[PDB]
């Protein structure tokens, strides 16, 4: 079928170009509409605009002289440019597929019918923040465990969110469970991953967290052990 | 008038005096824009041509079955020829002392629920040869019309005097929609025919039908208490050597009745929806190079 | 855009109304939002769902009009606690750009789970690298709401502590974190660390020392 996948700066400064790509897969681009919709902390869904078949424009009015919705059909992709953002910017965009409907209620002849449109399959998000601080990475730490344990890996003092946290490269995934971030006062994201595992493996086998945090272009990995 | 729009007619306020006779409200109205001009501000547009009197919404406009009885001592001829045409000597005469039952349907272009005839349809005129002399064609088997006004409108009574309420209209409840007619394509096209056919008993050539040269230009009639204009081209556009077709009707609520001394009327808005079945059973016609 | 509150009991049915009535003939879209996830197209036309929806989730069309429109959820579950939005088209209304104001659906009457706490001394390398941090961790919680209290051996701490809001998780139960910042030389200079974690009417206490 059709699914999609976001990608983007996740920061950007303000009063600048917020650029963005979205890549579908298992669909053509040429017979489909496509909305972009943002979501803020505390604000609800916000539909930003859509770009047609027929490769038309029509933007939400809320957002004035800003939003260029573009497209290139040599892939599935489609980009997205928001520029002079600022701090109320920051938000999770989602990609979608919109499609038409046609709601006649008198005549079709007269002019009597209105065009919908509704969302049947989303993307997953990017998360967009706009400030004036620099990007930071990470730095983990281990967490070394006590008939079952628990250990896993601290991820200390990066910016901005997120961080994905993998076990043995994605070999380990039952009892994982990363836990939601703290923002501390310092302005840095904090994470903390743990594993809940048998006690009869603990000696020995080998276990490995894969942290990523991409506007750091930073890729570690570190051991746990007693 | 303070008018505004809807997306057709407008959405007009202003200030009238009430019952009491220094007091002042500022209501709001819809008029049709044939019913207003342009002074925006707007007008109602009569107060530069006349005096218009509400018309009073009990009385009904149907039209009702009027005999026409001669006095004692006087008759009434009839003709029972089913081809008569207009004038000459009827080999079929009985005398009544009243007429049938009559309509007074007011009508234009188009003759509706009226008499039909028998045998085949005929056509009457003066001296047909001439051009300014109006063509009465009769038919014999009805062409079944529907008209329609989908706007859900409603009422508003307004004291504008101790005992003088005038009726307006405001707010259309769900879809805006547009007043129209529908006849059938088919029996439309039957009939047209059956009228072509007699338009070579009196000339030879082709017979084409064309649009007139908006009382008169369109299909003006009464459907349950509003008078409707339906654009009759859809309707005359046809050269002869399922489907509905659909007439637009615009809806005026002012009309200069028939003279234009200085008295019009204000037909008060009906409430709900409209719709109503006739037949045509006549037409007007009027003939202007090889054609 | 603002938050309606909903509450319904656990297999009941649920019926949200739509925050803007229709003026003429209607199209109306209803969206499951979970806070910071993706939308779920429950409805697009009046009443039509797409394929991979329970039949428990239905719309109300428009055949004459007056009837508003509502989103009727029967035989609701836990994890039916979303946000839910209308998106209203109408004949009269322009362009419906903007969603649905919000109706948050909140499920009353679940299974009360107790939190398990699980703190972990500093690390290795961060006290090598001069700093310490005391993690204790909460998961699998209902309701979700604790309170967090911190004791440096025996006297409380507030001091140098962070705490997440509690957020859901794939079972429906709540999980929040609980950093505690001390310096490496505090770290050593006390006999024990406390984590106390009440929630609800009773506290779990999870201890560890320096060695
Ligand atoms: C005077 O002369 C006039 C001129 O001749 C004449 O005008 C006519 O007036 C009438 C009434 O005023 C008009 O009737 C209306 O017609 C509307 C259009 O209906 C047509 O289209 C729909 C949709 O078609 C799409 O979907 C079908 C399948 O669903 C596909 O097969 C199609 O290919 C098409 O999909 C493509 O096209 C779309 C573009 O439209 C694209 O977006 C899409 O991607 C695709 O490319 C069809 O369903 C209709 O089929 C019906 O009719 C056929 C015969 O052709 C029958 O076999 C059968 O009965 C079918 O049901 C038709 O083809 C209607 O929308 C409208 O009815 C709705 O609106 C009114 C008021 O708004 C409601 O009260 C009513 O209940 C209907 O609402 C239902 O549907 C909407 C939208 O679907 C829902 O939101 C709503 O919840 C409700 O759903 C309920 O009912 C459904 C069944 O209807 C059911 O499925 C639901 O589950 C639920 O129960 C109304 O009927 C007519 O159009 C005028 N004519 C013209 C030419 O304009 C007038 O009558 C004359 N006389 C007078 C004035 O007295
Ligand atoms: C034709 O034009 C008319 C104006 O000349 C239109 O009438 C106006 O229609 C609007 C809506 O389109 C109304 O505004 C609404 O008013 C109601 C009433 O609430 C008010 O009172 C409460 C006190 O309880 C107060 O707290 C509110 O703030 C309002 O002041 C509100 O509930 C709505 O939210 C909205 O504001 C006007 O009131 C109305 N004016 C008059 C004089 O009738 C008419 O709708 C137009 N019609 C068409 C077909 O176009
Ligand atoms: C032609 O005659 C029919 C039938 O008398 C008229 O339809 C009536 O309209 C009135 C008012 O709209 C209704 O109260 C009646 O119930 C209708 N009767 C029927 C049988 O439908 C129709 O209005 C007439 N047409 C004209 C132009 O006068
Ligand atoms: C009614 O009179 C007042 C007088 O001040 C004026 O301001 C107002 O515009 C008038 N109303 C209309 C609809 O013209
Ligand atoms: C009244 O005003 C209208 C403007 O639409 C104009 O056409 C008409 O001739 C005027 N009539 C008189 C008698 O002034
Ligand atoms: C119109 O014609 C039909 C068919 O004969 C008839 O039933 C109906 O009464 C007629 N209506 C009028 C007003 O003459
Ligand atoms: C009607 O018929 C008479 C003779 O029957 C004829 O003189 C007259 O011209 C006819 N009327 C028309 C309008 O043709
Ligand atoms: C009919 O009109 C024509 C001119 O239009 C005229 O020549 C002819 O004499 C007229 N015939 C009658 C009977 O009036
Ligand atoms: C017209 O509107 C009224 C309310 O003003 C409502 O009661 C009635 O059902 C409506 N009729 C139609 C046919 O929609
Ligand atoms: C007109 O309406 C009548 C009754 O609603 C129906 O029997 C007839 O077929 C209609 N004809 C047309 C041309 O719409
Ligand atoms: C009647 O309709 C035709 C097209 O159907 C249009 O060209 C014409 O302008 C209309 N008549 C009037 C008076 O507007
Ligand atoms: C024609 O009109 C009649 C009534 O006006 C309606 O019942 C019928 O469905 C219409 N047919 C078409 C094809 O529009």
């Amino acid at each position: 079928q059709v699914q999609l996948q976001e990608s983007g700066p996740g920061l950007v400064k303000p009063s600048e170009t917020l650029s963005l790509t979205c890549t579908v897969s298992g669909g053509s681009i040429s017979n489909y509409y496509w909305s972009w919709i943002r979501q803020s902390p505390g604000k609800g869904l916000e539909w930003i605009g859509y770009i047609s078949d027929s490769e038309s424009t029509n933007y939400n009015p809320s957002l004035k002289s800003r939003v260029i919705i573009s497209v290139d059909t040599s892939k599935n992709q489609l980009s997205l440019k928001l520029n002079s953002v600022t701090a109320a910017d920051s938000a999770i965009y989602y990609c979608a597929r919109a499609q038409q409907g046609k709601r006649i209620y008198g005549m079709v002849s007269f002019g009597e019918f209105f065009y919908y449109y509704y969302m049947d399959v989303w993307g997953k998000g990017t998360t967009v923040t706009v400030s004036s601080a620099s990007t930071k990475g990470p730095s983990v730490f281990p967490l070394a465990p006590s008939g079952t344990a628990a250990l896993g890996c601290l991820v200390k003092d990066y910016f901005p969110e997120p961080v994905t946290v993998s076990w043995n490269s994605g070999a380990l995934t039952s009892g994982v469970h990363t836990f939601p971030a703290v923002l501390q006062s310092s302005g840095l994201y904090s994470l903390s991953s743990v594993v809940t595992v048998p006690s009869s493996s603990l000696g020995t086998q080998t276990y490995i967290c894969n942290v990523n945090h991409k506007p750091s272009n930073t890729k570690v990995d570190k051991k746990v052990e007693p | 008038l303070n008018c505004n729009n809807v997306n057709e007619m407008k959405n007009c306020s202003f200030n009238v005096t009430t019952s009491i006779r220094d007091k002042i409200k500022k209501e709001y109205a819809l008029f049709y824009k044939l019913d207003v001009v342009p002074l925006t501000n707007y007008r109602l547009i009569n107060c530069n041509t006349s005096v218009i009197t509400q018309a009073c919404p009990k009385v009904s406009f149907e039209p009702i079955p009027i005999h026409y009885c001669a006095p004692a001592g006087f008759a009434i001829l009839k003709c029972n020829s089913k081809t008569f045409n207009g004038s000459g000597p009827c080999t079929n005469v009985s005398t009544v002392q009243c007429t049938h039952g009559i309509r007074p349907v007011v009508s234009t272009q188009l003759l509706l629920n009226g008499s039909l005839a028998e045998e085949e349809i005929v056509i009457r005129s003066e001296n047909i040869t001439d051009n300014a002399k109006t063509i009465i064609v009769q038919l014999n088997e009805a062409v079944e019309i529907n008209c329609t006004r989908p706007n859900n409108n409603t009422r508003k009574s307004i004291h504008i005097g101790p005992g003088r309420a005038f009726y307006a209209t405001g707010d259309i409840i769900g879809n805006i929609r547009q007043a129209h007619c529908n006849i059938s394509k088919a029996r439309w096209n039957e009939t047209l025919g059956q009228i072509v056919a007699k338009l070579e008993e009196q000339f030879p050539k082709t017979i084409i039908f064309n649009h007139s040269s908006p009382e008169i230009v369109t299909h003006s009639f009464n459907c349950g208490g509003e008078f409707f204009y339906c654009n009759t081209t859809p309707l005359f556009n046809s050269t002869w050597n399922e489907q509905n077709i659909t007439l637009q009707c615009r809806i005026k609520q002012i009309i200069n009745m028939w003279q234009g001394v200085g008295k019009a009327m204000y037909a008060p808005p009906i409430r709900g929806q409209i719709r109503c079945s006739s037949n045509i059973t006549g037409l007007l016609l009027t003939r202007d190079n090889g054609t | 855009s603002y938050v309606r509150p909903l509450s319904v009991a656990l297999g009941e049915t649920a019926s949200i109304s739509c925050g803007r009535q229709a003026l003429g003939s209607r199209a109306v879209q209803w969206y499951q939002h979970r806070p910071g996830q993706a939308p779920i197209l429950l409805i697009y036309n009046n009443q039509d769902r797409p394929s991979g929806i329970p039949e428990r989730f239905s719309g109300t069309p428009d055949i004459n009009f007056g009837t508003r429109a509502t989103l009727t959820i029967s035989g609701v579950e836990a994890g039916d606690e979303a946000d839910y939005y209308c998106h209203m088209w109408d004949s009269r209304s322009g362009f419906s750009w903007s969603f649905g104001g919000a109706t948050r659906l909140t499920v009353l009457g679940q299974p009360k789970a107790a939190p398990s706490v699980t703190l972990f001394p500093p690390s290795s390398e961060e006290l090598q690298a001069n700093k310490a941090t005391l993690v204790c961790l909460i998961s699998d919680f209902y309701p979700g709401a604790v309170t967090v209290a911190w004791k440096a051996d025996s006297s409380p701490v507030k001091a140098g502590v962070e705490t997440t809001t509690p957020s859901k998780q794939s079972n429906n139960k709540y999980a929040a974190s609980s950093y505690l910042s001390l310096t490496p030389m505090q770290w050593k200079m006390h006999k024990s660390y406390s984590c106390q974690v009440t929630h609800e009417g009773s506290t779990v206490e999870k201890t560890v020392a320096p060695t």
